[PDB]
């Protein structure tokens, strides 16, 4: 999971 | 945007690029002086670029306007991405025209299965990196809350929804963050986060704008  | 298509110049007239010497995030114009983006996009020195298609070439129709205020939601959590929404006030009003236009906020939330348009200048590869010159677009449905929670157990709050494709190949990606998810002419989502991009069983996660309409209105009215 990571910010886009 | 992975697995999308070239939108066409100025066909998404509410899409903005946030620029700090380079494109770093998207956003959506909601009136002549205010843009909605993602809290995780906050930084100093934001220039809002309106009317863009090729973000690397001055083509005509562009308006570059400095941010004068950048207001992250007070309850934004940088670890969970809950409340991943920011308002940007423009130093001067944009000149609205057919190529630079606001998008309406929701009056109610959207349902599972609603088809939306997601757009941006982010990465176009699910593995590795390629950044486009021109704006890219993807049509994607909102997923059920059960499917969203199954894909992201323990990570989906009431202020998030999933949209996209469980089979892989089509998604928003890094560089799209802050940009729009528009469904039946309303800004229902903000590009927020996901596990990689365009991976099987890992759809995109989006800020649920309908939960913030009153907060946006009150914040604009007070600023
Ligand atoms: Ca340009």
């Amino acid at each position: 999971a990571a910010p886009x | 945007i992975v697995g999308g298509y070239t939108c066409g110049a100025n066909t998404v007239p509410y899409q903005v690029s946030l620029n700090s010497g380079y494109h770093f995030c998207g956003g959506s114009l909601i009136n002549s002086q205010w843009v909605v983006s993602a809290a995780h996009c906050y930084k100093s020195g934001i220039q809002v670029r309106l009317g863009e298609d090729n973000i690397n070439v001055v083509e005509g129709n562009e308006q570059f306007i400095s941010a004068s205020k950048s207001i992250v939601h007070p309850s934004y959590n940088s670890n969970t991405l809950n409340n991943d929404i920011m308002l940007i006030k423009l130093k001067s009003a944009a000149s609205l025209n057919s190529r630079v236009a606001s998008i309406s906020l929701p009056t109610s939330c959207a349902s599972a299965g609603t088809q939306c348009l997601i757009s941006g200048w982010g990465n176009t590869k699910s593995s590795g990196t390629s950044y486009p010159d021109v704006l890219k677009c993807l049509k994607a449905p909102i997923l059920s809350d059960s499917s969203c929670k199954s894909a992201y157990p323990g990570q989906i709050t009431s202020n998030m929804f999933c949209a996209g494709y469980l089979e892989g190949g089509k998604d928003s990606c890094q560089g799209d963050s802050g940009g729009p998810v528009v469904c039946s002419g309303k800004l229902q989502g903000i590009v927020s986060w996901g596990s990689g991009c365009a991976q099987k069983n890992k759809p995109g996660v989006y800020t649920k704008v309908c939960n913030y309409v009153s907060w946006i209105k009150q914040t604009i009215a007070s600023n």
